[PDB]
């Protein structure tokens, strides 16, 4: 029907979940009176007040800890990190207080919390503000990690994350906030959910399977558009979930296309692509490969400031096409 | 015939940003006295048994004993409601018991059997109960959690409060000061409690903190220092602090000055950073059970025979629990992957290699 | 003809755990006055030019301006030695200049060209110089770092001190309180400085801290509050604090009460959390350059014409530097991987795909 | 002759480096007067005193920050985390303050620091104390990460880490501290170094390549001894370094053996094995695999307390033997 931006989509989601359950609340720096550092929480404090939307001091470990505590006490908080770079101060609270508790308690203590905020590369923000944390958080038993791309992903995933009685890390994306997408009536519904753990095929194809998550999904779709004109048809997969990832979907696709290329924004070593490739080798789809699976990632360096350098530290459309052509040997 | 109650003098509390503190006089009833005695003795006997079980290798890993600080956990419980909330660190065998759980499940957890309170998944440090948000193994981590539990108390408007305990070693954790600031800023019904047993593992308070006045570390939050070897003193300080938070004035610090008889954990004799003369002198002059015992006998609240009677039943209870803990079966291997996620349909989890799969049920 | 020097009354500092503070009179020489005026004006014009360059898209990403706080960076530099150490956060364009770097190198870094102080790898937030351990983008993180630098100072026994600056928003970071404790416990020559510009991004001090007396947050550490709009107050307070540390009395807190004319960053107009009248009231009543100008003119240390002349020279220099920064070429793509490791043989690093290799040289 | 335990080897290493450079010093909890939480720093405070060997309060983020600061100022500190589980509080200082600084400064500011302490699984310490951090730290550019096994590894790596002008993470192992090894005369020398980035073949073999790090290396050698009686000859590789790992050695090995199995203690998803497998597929050795490479890791759960459960959350010799037999199809 209408064009809705990822920012407005996330907002709509949190708004609908806040109205549905009085136990849900949002806290973090500038989430309330500032209307959000990236305007994601715009209008919420106005609508819900001091109790539901809480501005906090710059105390990551503290307000993340407070959030986990409220969750243990029966509340369902949404803890925002202005960027996930800042989550490193509170990462002990995410892993040791939240992720492991249900297991350590023997099933007596659930922790229905959600950690959300922009993750990964932005534009000219340099090394301490560009880091992607998908591989880090995807490593940990007891967490669920998601990484939306378009508006549908954003709204659906944020709502599933909230209704889920476990710690869910929602890795969003700053550059995606402003991008609009055709919002079908099904996504406009307050009852729109996207199941955590199910991948999505954004484009049918027969020649090669291209798997990705978050922003570079859009780049994979550009690469497929160019390659389509040269006779090559790519099957593009949007992961949506980092943990527990949907390997079955990828496997079924690779059985068909016989080729595989993973695309992520984060660092290469021990990254999202590494796991996918390992899973392909250990899985029933390994015999269906006619060529080794290869990885397209960000450069193995801290993020440089300068434009020409930053452009080459992030996966570009040409980099995805080049890798696809080496794999298909054309 | 015995007196229905008696009146005792308790040590005055040092104050920080408070006009008045708890009374220096308090009334103890016969019924309450007998109860506090039984509770304190049980925690004591329980810890002594855990030490013995550890040396027989029935308990492994971590095992932090709390004997010597019995006045604290029984005292705090005596000054709060069952509806109030409490969280502490790893030295939580006593609190687990005072908050409701039996010595059976506490010991069976320590011995890692299916009959433990955490099904043998947790061990000494991780035990949970109703409005007891457990022991926590990361030093300091429970303080923001506590301010968080307190936040829920205010959020639900049921007039409940939260006790949030940490040790003297923990007091220099950054998150604790972040917790002070927000708890004060939002007027949370949080009672920050610092159990001061003089040592942070092997580092004495003098070598760990530039300031050893823990009830003042709160700065803008008002505090008070209590004698943690006197059950009645702790009880009175607790009722005062609880009333204060319930009245809506926000958080408050409470320092309990206590002492631990054992060396931090089982892997630490605890004789290299303190003398045995120090330990024995504290045990002979300020033992929390002995102090209460003398009070009740000398004020005609109970007889020597009645207390000797209680000792026998408690010994029996601890022995029956230890036999349960020794003979109870270990958890079934098929349940290794159980309880990873809450409210989820079952799925499979990877083991040591890709061919080992465990079923995971919420 | 002019007076060679004059004597001025400076605001008394509020004290915390100090019997006496810095003196309330100070001597300013003509030559020192002129230098301070030129420096402050240079920082001012640089920031206004950066604002202009950002709106033309020649500067991107983050860009935090410090105009209004010129008395801070210039004041602090005036009360310390070049051999002393200083560290701060992301709002460090002034400090970068006061500590030695040229407006050319600062602007060229902001525009991300090879002629920058970090060859365009850093941008606004990350610039380093001689005994200037940079701006740091993680709020609070620079405070432990500063105490670490203080530790080295004592360790080397060279009688140097370290200034460690953080904002009012940062003041609630836990690591800062961990740093207080250690800096006090080891008697480190650390001057904790809190620049209070009333706002932590968009959050005023009243909504972020339960106690807005930042010079007292140290508790056991003594502190003092300075007027951060008065170059001479800061200078005198700094000389006092540095003397205090050099004598071996340990750490000390210093709250500078200042103000920023721009919003938090270039991505923040700064009108939703404060009024335009409030900004104008500070600029017409307490602008640090205006205050100095008035003092020097009214005491026959310099003339109105002489100072306007300095204004002209400074604006032209800034104009010339901006043309260089805009016209200077970007870093060569071949050097993307340089400077990952120090003192290592060269090696190759992976680019966007496995076939893209970048050379890495120390 | 002369048995030296991993613990004493480390002690020996730091002792020699402390004497060599007055700028080197040690800090952490219980490192001085307590003689070390695991007795690694025994005798050091007696020998060097309050200035060089510093007990710290329990303030990870704080004293790690202080350590980095001292490093930036020209000192060469050794920052000990009682276990790496506790490093999570200070991980922002490790990644953002130390790892990335040299790059962001454009080569003007080096950070000669070493973070050491026991990492990974112990015995019955449960979920919050058993976590392996090899993959987390190996993920980050600007760090070097090493993971010793025996006494030679420990001493050589710890001296190389200290002499390296960069942040080096030394992931030790608690269960390895007490184990003695034959300490050859070359390791007793004050100039005994192990180059960061070079793997070691602990056992020559022709049938399959078994790669590992830390404690399970010893378990691989046990497995190889058993398999040798059945005619299977395993080439066991001790990684030593996690970043930059030595793929060249592994590749050459797989080129001969035609088979590969990785063994690690940490969690599987996005773990050390994932990268080794992703690299083998992308590299020139993939054509030489006669069977898919498989991973032996710890179970995908928070560490359970109970003995029978903890035993099955860690790779045992039998699990390594099982995986090897699957790859060789015997
Ligand atoms: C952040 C952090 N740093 C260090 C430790 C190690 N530690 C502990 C345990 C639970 O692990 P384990 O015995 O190794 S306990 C502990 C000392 C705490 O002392 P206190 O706070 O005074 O508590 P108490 O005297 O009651 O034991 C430390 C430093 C830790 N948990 N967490
Ligand atoms: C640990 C941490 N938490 C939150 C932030 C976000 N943040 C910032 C930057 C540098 O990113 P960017 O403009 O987004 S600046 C900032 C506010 C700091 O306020 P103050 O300490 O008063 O500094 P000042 O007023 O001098 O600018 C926050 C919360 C951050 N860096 N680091
Ligand atoms: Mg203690
Ligand atoms: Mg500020």
């Amino acid at each position: 029907s209408l064009q809705v931006t990822v920012r407005d989509a996330i907002n709509q989601g949190m708004d609908e979940e806040l109205e549905r359950d009085e136990k849900v609340f949002l806290l973090g720096e500038e989430v309330a009176q500032y209307d959000g550092a990236y305007k994601v929480s715009r209008g919420l404090w106005k609508k819900y007040g001091d109790k539901r939307i809480i501005d906090t001091p710059i105390s990551e470990m503290g307000f993340a800890g407070i959030a986990v505590g409220a969750a243990m006490a029966g509340l369902r908080p949404i803890c925002e990190f202005m960027t996930f770079n800042f989550s490193m101060q509170a990462i002990d609270q995410v892993i040791n207080s939240a992720a492991k508790t249900y297991y350590m308690s023997g099933g007596l203590q659930p922790v229905p919390i959600v950690f959300r905020g922009p993750n990964g590369a932005s534009a000219g923000v340099a090394a301490q503000h560009s880091q992607c944390f998908a591989a880090w958080y995807g490593h940990c038993p007891g967490l669920k990690v998601v990484s939306p791309w378009n508006s549908e992903d954003a709204k659906g995933l944020i709502k599933s994350a909230i209704r889920d009685n476990n710690p869910v890390v929602v890795l969003e994306n700053e550059l995606m906030y402003g991008v609009p997408f055709e919002f079908p009536p099904e996504a406009q519904s307050k009852d729109f959910l996207i199941p955590i753990g199910k991948a999505k095929i954004e484009r049918q194809g027969t020649h090669i399977t291209v798997v990705s998550h978050s922003r570079p999904v859009g780049h994979c779709l550009e690469a497929a558009a160019v390659l389509s004109k040269e006779g090559v048809e790519c099957e593009v997969i949007n992961m949506r979930t980092i943990r527990p990832m949907d390997m079955e979907t990828i496997e079924a696709s690779v059985m068909k296309t016989n080729h595989l290329v993973t695309v992520e924004g984060g660092w290469p070593q021990f990254g999202v692509g590494a796991e996918i490739c390992a899973r392909i080798m250990e899985g029933p789809a390994f015999n269906f490969l006619d060529a080794p699976a290869v990885r397209v990632t960000g450069a193995d360096v801290p993020m440089p400031y300068a434009k020409i350098l930053e452009d080459n530290s992030i996966p570009q459309v040409k980099d995805i096409i080049f890798a696809i052509k080496k794999t298909l040997n054309i | 015939s015995f007196a229905n109650d008696a009146t005792f003098e308790i040590k005055k509390c040092d104050l920080h940003r408070l006009e008045e503190g708890p009374p220096v006089t308090t009334v103890l009833t016969r019924e309450d006295g007998l109860k506090y005695y039984r509770m304190m003795q049980t925690v004591r006997r329980m810890e002594l048994k855990a030490d013995q079980l550890y040396k027989q290798k029935i308990i492994r890993g971590f095992c932090h004993l709390c004997d010597g600080q019995e006045a604290c956990c029984v005292g705090l419980e005596a000054g709060i409601n069952p509806t109030d909330h409490l969280i502490t660190a790893y030295r939580a065998h006593g609190f687990t018991f005072t908050r409701g759980l039996s010595v059976r499940e506490i010991l069976a957890e320590l011995t890692g059997r299916k009959g433990g309170c955490a099904k043998g998944k947790g061990g000494s440090m991780h035990m949970y109960a109703k409005n007891f948000y457990g022991g926590n193994g990361i030093v300091g981590a429970q303080v923001p959690l506590g301010a968080g539990i307190a936040l829920a108390c205010k959020y639900n408007g049921k007039d409940e409060v939260c006790l949030t305990l940490y040790g003297d070693g923990a007091a220099n954790q950054g998150q604790i000061f972040e917790a002070y600031n927000m708890a004060a800023l939002w007027k949370l019904p949080c009672i920050f409690i610092c159990e001061n047993n003089r040592y942070g593992m092997g580092t004495s308070v003098e070598r760990a903190a530039a300031s050893t006045d823990y009830y003042k570390r709160g700065d803008f939050i008002p505090g008070l220092r209590v004698d943690g070897m006197d059950i009645l003193c702790v009880r009175e300080a607790t009722r005062f602090a609880a009333a204060y938070c319930r009245s809506g004035k926000g958080p408050i610090l409470m320092e309990l000055q206590t002492y631990r008889y054992h060396g931090h954990s089982m892997s630490d004799p605890g004789v290299s950073y303190r003398t045995r003369e120090e330990i024995q002198e504290v045990r002979s002059k300020s033992d929390p059970i002995m102090l209460l015992k003398d009070r009740m006998v000398n004020s005609n609240l109970a007889s020597v025979e009645e207390l000797k009677e209680i000792d026998v039943e408690v010994r029996k209870e601890i022995e029956d629990a230890a036999q349960f803990a020794t003979a109870d079966p270990e958890p079934p291997l098929e349940e290794l992957g159980y309880h990873i996620y809450s409210s989820d349909p079952p799925f499979e989890v990877r083991g040591a290699n890709q061919w080992i799969k465990f079923k995971s049920v919420s």
